[PDB]
């Protein structure tokens, strides 16, 4: 009875936040100033479990390891392996002198699938081993106040219903209900996704309890203030372990590649079985018994098994993953490397994720003139005109009138990403400061503080008075920041070049412009100010002390606007847009506000510039808003407000006749429902996000990319890929490498899957026209497990034919992995061209050792006697045992090089799917040595001492070399002139019936 | 006598050029 | 998913029905391309080989040494009473000697009277067709004395103390050499060491020469052996009902209810040995003549 666990899970959280300080003082029963007794605090802590999540559920190593041991494409080995010695069993027990061929590939089938299963096992491993090597669980304290003092304990050792203090820069342990604040503000970006510090007020604000002020949350930080609260929550009935407890009892769903597996072995063993059965009743028609024909069934059901096409696959997926791992995009699963290439819709975070989750210094309003600042992390923008009076005025400005500075270790870190105590504005007016002005030290030291006034609880303002050590005017300098409401009730003079200029409204009301524009892009605008105080009526003894009116508080001189916002990441817009080049319908999902989301989907490439939404166009024409027809807009914001009253039904309609979506004030449990509304469609869905928010719609979706540092532990944990450097460029790396996989595992498959032809129609025609053994079963294990190992992982290496960043994602419906068409190339045309040429071989070393081909009809029957030592030619000479034997060893690693040699053309008209071999080029290093190596191999193979004696492989006669040639070129040529029609004629005859 | 085949010879021919069709696919691989 | 069989907008077991004659008449053309493909190169290949001699002979350097009973086992087990115990020996040995008989080498257009002692080597011309076709020469049952008879449709042969021939495999332009007279001991045989390949049979180890008491050979005039006249073979296609030389061994004094073995090994210079094939110049059976 787990489901009824998970439901009640997936729905929003409730609370009783909203209750007065006496009705919760006597709910938890508690002193609201000096808390409770330890007795208690004990007395509980032993009573529900410390303050912690409980851990994740560890997953001991033997679990995966036979996990690595089973799955689609294992399976299919292992009923092959069973059919083998169920084939043996029927052999050993019915006849005399049983053959150990098919014992002899069982446990070599067997062997396949465990080596298999350590390497792929070995590899899964490892992107763990390095996962634990990124936990940094530094233990952390709680101030907690108890019998009416103060301690720091163990954030474990905190109970529920206990007064807890937080300090400006501590971390908030368990989820409390604030009782008393003092400019508080709180960091709610990893768990809600507000993006700005959302102050905390201990009166109830929201019906929500996670809009509301008076709730403090775990895993959250205290940006700055004092505050005192009460916990109401504490270990995994907390908000954050609410949600983390929901990602951990998820599902993950089918991976597409392993669907396109499971269809793959449905299509092999669907033909093999039939091929297998259309035999065995033909033989049993012909005069075989049903102990002969059953093992002939078996032979033929097994031998249509690509025995190492499975470690071809799991290399071929981990070399692609190697790539993953040097670009710092780790895949804890060997198969995720490919499902960025089958997406069709991304569903982005926009806080951490999109953006930088920093406020940092936007645009600036100097000489009354808009002037942007670069917002990049990595610093490698356009900067602003820097060689003005306004400029080094406004500097000063903000180079003074801030509390913010640097701390203790931030000496050699760079610029931006180094630690600043304070606020989050004065941090990034700072840090712009400290880059494109110079430097702060001695900027700030220069002009000594006499007088300081902090921002007010009511008509925010922070004004301070600096000494002027210019060498030109003794005079003081007054300098004032605030709201741009605050600056313009008290000001008179404007600033121009250097000179100044009255209140005049005609560039006023350029300044409310100014101010309106940047306001409603999403942006925090704030208004700088300063004025000269004449020396005359303040001299250098003067000792303003901060009572009564002693500084001009209007006639300032107004220098310029200066508005901020959390800039997008670096790389992430040109990313966006190379996602929608290919197809990829981005969605942003995110909880923060609407005014923010909207202004960063436009910033980043979600929201096409042109585009309106349903308000957007009501707003243009001055017309109610429920007028408009939704079909006109093409994009649309969905408050999340409206989508808790929403059905499944009117999702997919918001999907569908909406191209361009942005989710704003989105639960996390919501964002689960938005995924799973993605998915009803029929696509492919990728979550990319850092906060635990995302921990489940980074656990339900197709794909789950969590970011390596900006990220918080549960949903990084959760994940399928990890941006280890935070470049989210590592996307559209991965959905090129996801694409360009596919179509090479295509590729690879024809090759493996076309030398099955020549392997088992030895056999079949064997048992037609009783032949001796054109091909033995040693030589088959030497050819799929030997020669074509290097050309198939070689294949693999392959680049892209035409640009796959432009065509569009794959349809699951259609477009499939192995299709019909593939099958009708390898099995039906390439592989019948390859088993004709080794019949061949096979005819002349017969005919040339005096047994034409027209006697070896009915011939096996003598053949393969062990006593009859007489059995004549075509020339009347009478041969042995061991004589007739040494020529069919000697025709199976003739048969064994034919392959090879027909196996070079089919790997080169495999490399190319609609190319040409002239036009690509065989700069394949490791196809070219695949080809060198899967030759001088076959050579090695019969030239050694021994192989006539280890494996029946017997030296050849330099004249059977060539008996493969024409058959190769014959290959080489006819696929090459396919490839050509395909060029010339892009209509589909030639196309949609071979092209694979 | 026609009834002997002088294996030896092909068979240490085919090793020589086992040999060199290897290393020089080695040599392939490294482009340097 | 898997009701595609029909539609009502026609598609028979995946595809419609124009599109099922499109791909069949491909598929009729593309194999027909292939097999005369395979036919016209299998015809150069035909043409490679010619109809008097095989291109290779490397294979069959060592000849073998078979024998008339071909046993699943080179065992000869059976009755000296029951006739039905030694019916599928005998069957075979009459069905082999069938082609022997005076009646079968009647024609003298075909068949040469060699002679009654072992002589040199017959060397008929070339192997080429310039000449007709060869002459074979005549070896009449008469020569495996004691174990021919004159008897009726069925050979009454010896049910105690058997009788097993041996014969050399046939090879095309061999010329067997037997062993110079410096034999390196070869086991006490007569002296016509140089028209006849000497074939001599023992035991296998100390408990086997031991119980098989005495061994009565018999041949062309009396020698353990084939004489060398009836030596090269000129292929069946220029000597067609070609009769190779016989030599017959009996096993008088046996220990019977007892399994022993047998090794008759041929001697010469052109007659190898092989320790993975006991029948190239060797022979082994494993005779048992239980009562
Ligand atoms: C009752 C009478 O029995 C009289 O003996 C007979 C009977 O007992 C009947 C008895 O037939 C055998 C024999 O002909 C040998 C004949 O042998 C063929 C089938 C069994 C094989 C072992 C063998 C060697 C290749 C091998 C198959 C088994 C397959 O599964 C393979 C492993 C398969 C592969 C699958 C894959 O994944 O890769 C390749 C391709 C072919 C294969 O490589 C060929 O299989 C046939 C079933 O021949 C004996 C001589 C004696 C007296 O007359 C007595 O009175
Ligand atoms: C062939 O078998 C006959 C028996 O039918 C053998 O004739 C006997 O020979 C011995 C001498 O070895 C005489 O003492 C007997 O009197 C003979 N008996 C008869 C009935 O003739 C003859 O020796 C055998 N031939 C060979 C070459 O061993
Ligand atoms: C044939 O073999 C028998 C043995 O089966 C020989 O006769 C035996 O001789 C031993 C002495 O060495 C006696 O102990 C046995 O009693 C004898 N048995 C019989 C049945 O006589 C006999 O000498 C052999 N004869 C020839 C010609 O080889
Ligand atoms: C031993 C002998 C008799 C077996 C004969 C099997 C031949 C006739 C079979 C084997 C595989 C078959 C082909 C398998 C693949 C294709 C593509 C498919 O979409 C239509 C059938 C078609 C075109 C088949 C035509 C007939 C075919 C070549
Ligand atoms: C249209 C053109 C290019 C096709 C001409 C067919 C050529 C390439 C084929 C036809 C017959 C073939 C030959 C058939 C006979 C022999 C002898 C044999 O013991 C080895 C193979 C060898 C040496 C073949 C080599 C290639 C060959 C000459
Ligand atoms: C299509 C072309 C370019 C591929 C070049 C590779 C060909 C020419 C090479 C690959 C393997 C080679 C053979 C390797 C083995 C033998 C046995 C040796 O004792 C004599 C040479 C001989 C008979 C070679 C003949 C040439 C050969 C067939
Ligand atoms: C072999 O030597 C013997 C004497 O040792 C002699 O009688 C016989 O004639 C010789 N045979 C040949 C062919 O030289
Ligand atoms: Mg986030
Ligand atoms: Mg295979
Ligand atoms: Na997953």
């Amino acid at each position: 009875k787990e489901r009824d666990m998970d439901e009640l899970k997936k729905e929003v959280s409730m609370d009783d936040h909203k209750l007065s300080l006496d009705e919760l003082h006597r709910k938890y029963g508690t002193d609201l100033s000096r808390g409770l007794t330890p007795a208690r605090a004990a007395e509980i802590l032993a009573r529900d479990g410390p303050n912690a999540l409980t851990p994740p559920p560890t997953t001991p190593e033997w679990v995966k390891f036979c996990r690595q041991l089973f799955g689609g494409f294992s399976m299919l080995l292992w009923i092959g392996a069973i059919l083998c010695f169920l084939a043996y069993g029927i052999q050993a027990a019915t006849e005399e002198e049983p053959q150990n061929d098919n014992l002899y590939l069982g446990v070599v089938l067997s062997a396949v699938v465990i080596i298999t299963g350590c390497f792929s096992y070995y590899q899964e491993a490892k992107s763990s081993k390095i996962m634990e090597s990124f936990k940094n669980m530094v233990p952390q304290q709680a101030l907690v106040i108890r019998n009416g003092e103060k301690m720091s304990i163990n954030a474990e050792e905190v109970v529920v219903g206990d007064l807890v203090e937080v300090k400006g820069g501590d971390r908030i342990p368990a989820d409390l209900r604030i009782i008393s604040a003092n400019g508080c503000k709180v960091d709610n970006s990893s768990l809600t996704g507000e993006s700005e510090p959302q102050t905390r007020s201990p009166d109830f604000t929201n019906e929500n309890p996670l809009e509301t002020r008076n709730i403090a949350f775990f895993s959250t930080n205290c940006v700055e203030g004092t505050a005192r609260g009460i916990v109401v929550y504490t270990g995994d009935r907390t908000v954050m372990g609410r949600i983390a407890t929901l990602a951990s009892g998820l599902e993950g769903g089918q991976t597409p590649i392993a669907a396109e597996i499971e269809h793959f072995i449905h299509i092999i063993t669907g033909v093999a079985v039939f091929l297998g059965v259309s035999f065995f009743i033909l033989s049993l028609i012909l005069e075989y018994t049903w102990l002969e024909a059953v093992i002939f069934l078996i032979g033929i059901i097994v031998a249509n098994v690509p025995e190492g096409l499975l470690a071809t696959v799991t290399v071929c997926l981990t070399l692609t993953a190697k790539r993953m791992a040097r670009k710092n995009c780790l895949v804890k699963n060997l198969e995720a490397v490919e499902t960025l290439g089958s997406t069709s819709t991304i569903c982005s975070d926009k806080t951490g994720t999109l953006t930088q989750n920093r406020m940092t210094v936007a645009h600036m309003w100097s000489d009354n003139q808009i002037h942007e600042a670069d917002t990049t992390e990595n610093q490698s923008g356009v900067s602003f005109d820097k060689t003005s009076a306004t400029w080094l005025a406004l500097s000063r400005i903000a180079g003074l009138c801030n509390r913010a500075v640097f701390q203790a270790n931030q000496e050699n870190l760079p610029i931006l990403k180094r630690a600043v105590a304070g606020d989050a504005s004065e941090s990034a007016l700072l840090k712009c400061i400290e880059l494109c002005c110079g430097s702060v030290k001695e900027m700030r030291e220069r002009y000594t503080k006499i007088v300081e006034i902090p921002f007010n609880s009511t008509n925010k303002y922070q004004l301070s008075i600096h000494k002027n050590p210019n060498t030109a005017e003794p005079r003081h300098l007054l300098v004032m920041k605030g709201a741009p409401e605050r600056i313009l009730d008290r000001c008179s003079s404007i600033l121009i070049h250097g000179k100044e200029q009255p209140l005049d409204e005609e560039l006023k009301d350029a300044f409310q412009n100014a101010y309106l524009e940047l306001g409603g892009l999403g942006e925090r605008v704030l208004g700088f100010c300063h004025l000269f105080l004449p020396d005359e009526q303040f001299p250098e003894g003067f000792q303003f002390d901060t009572d009564d009116v002693n500084f001009p508080l209007d006639n300032l001189c107004f220098v310029g606007l200066i508005s901020m916002i959390d800039p997008p990441r670096a790389a992430v817009p040109d990313a966006v847009g190379k996602c929608r080049s290919a197809g990829i319908k981005v969605i942003m999902v995110t909880g923060d506000h609407p005014i923010t989301a909207k202004a960063i989907a436009k910033g980043v490439g979600i929201i096409s510039e042109g585009n309106e939404t349903v308000e957007d166009i009501a707003a243009r024409l001055n017309i109610p808003v429920s007028q408009v027809n939704p079909r006109d807009a093409k994009a649309c914001v969905v408050h999340g407000s409206d989508l808790k009253d929403m059905t499944s039904e009117q999702l997919d309609d918001i999907l569908k006749y909406h191209t361009e979506i942005v989710f704003a004030r989105t639960s996390p449990q919501q964002k689960l429902i938005i995924v799973e509304g993605c998915q009803r469609q029929g696509a492919i869905v990728a979550v990319t996000g850092d906060g635990v928010n995302d921990s489940p719609a980074s656990k339900k979706a197709d794909i789950g990319v969590a970011m390596g540092i900006a990220g918080s532990d549960v949903s990084k944990q959760a994940a399928d890929m990890i941006l280890l450097d935070d470049n989210f460029a590592s996307i559209v790396t991965g959905v090129e490498e996801g694409r360009l996989i596919f179509d090479n595992l295509k590729k690879s498959i024809a090759y493996t899957l076309t030398s099955n032809i020549p392997e088992i129609t030895p056999f079949l025609i064997f048992i037609i026209a009783n032949i001796p053994l054109p091909l033995g079963t040693v030589t088959i294990l030497c050819i799929d497990l030997g020669t074509d190992m290097v050309p198939a992982i070689s294949l693999a290496y392959e680049q892209a034919e035409s640009d796959i960043m432009k065509r569009q994602p794959r349809n699951p419906k259609t477009d499939k992995l192995v299709n019909e068409q593939l099958i009708s190339m390898a099995y039906g045309q390439i592989g019948m061209i390859q088993a004709l040429g080794g019949f061949f071989t096979y005819f002349v070393i017969l005919a040339e050792n005096g047994f034409l081909p027209i006697h070896l009809l009915g011939l096996r029957v003598n053949w393969d006697d062990r006593w009859i030592n007489d059995v004549e030619d075509s020339y009347g000479q009478q041969w042995t045992y061991e004589q007739r034997k040494i020529v069919e060893f000697t025709c199976h690693t003739p048969f064994f090089v034919t392959i090879v040699v027909v196996q070079w053309a089919d790997l080169v008209i495999c490399k190319t799917r609609r190319n040409s071999v002239f036009q690509q080029g065989m700069k394949n290093k490791i196809l070219i040595f695949g080809l060198f190596e899967e030759t001088a191999l076959a050579a090695f193979l019969s030239y050694c001492p021994g192989m006539g004696v280890a494996l029946r492989m017997y030296p050849l006669k330099p004249t059977w070399w060539f008996c493969a040639f024409p058959y190769s070129l014959l290959i080489f040529v006819y696929d090459e002139v396919r490839k050509l029609i395909i060029r010339r004629r892009p209509g589909g005859w030639v196309e949609k019936e071979t092209y694979y | 006598d026609p009834f002997y085949y002088d294996y030896e010879t092909v068979r240490n021919g085919g090793l020589i050029f086992a040999a060199l069709a290897f290393i020089v696919g080695l040599i392939i691989i490294l482009s340097k | 998913k898997k009701f595609i069989w029909n539609s009502e907008k026609k598609e028979f077991l995946g595809r419609t029905g124009g599109s099922w004659f499109k791909i069949l008449l491909f598929y009729v053309i593309f194999y027909g391309c292939l097999a005369g493909i395979f036919i016209g190169t299998i015809q150069v290949m035909l043409l490679t080989i010619s109809e008097f001699k095989p291109t290779y002979q490397d294979r069959v350097a060592p000849p073998g040494l078979t024998q008339i009973p071909q046993s699943q086992k080179t065992e000869i087990s059976f009755r000296p009473n029951d006739p039905q115990s030694y019916e599928s020996y005998v069957v075979s040995i009459v069905r082999f000697l069938e082609k022997y008989k005076d009646l079968a080498q009647k024609d003298d257009m075909i068949f040469e009277d060699c002679g009654n002692v072992p002589s040199e080597l017959k060397e008929r011309g070339e192997y080429n067709n310039e000449r007709g076709e060869r002459k074979v020469c005549r070896f009449r049952l008469e020569w495996l004395g004691n174990c021919s008879g004159l008897n009726d449709e069925t050979y009454g042969y010896k049910d105690g103390k058997p009788c097993v021939i041996i014969k050399l495999n046939r090879v095309l332009g061999f010329k067997p050499k037997p062993p110079k007279n410096e034999s390196l001991e070869t086991y006490p045989v007569m002296k016509y060491n140089p028209y006849v390949l000497p074939v001599h049979c023992t035991g296998k180890r100390d408990e086997d020469k031991e119980k098989v008491g005495t061994m009565e050979y018999f041949g062309l005039g009396g020698y353990p052996g084939f004489p060398l006249q009836y030596y090269p073979y000129y292929g069946k296609l220029l000597q067609p009902k070609y009769l190779q030389p016989l030599m017959a061994v009996q096993f008088t004094n046996l220990t019977m209810d007892t399994e022993i073995r047998i090794e008759c090994k041929a001697y010469g210079e052109n007659i190898g040995y092989s320790e993975k094939d006991r029948f190239q110049g060797r022979f082994d059976v494993k005779i048992e003549v239980k009562s």
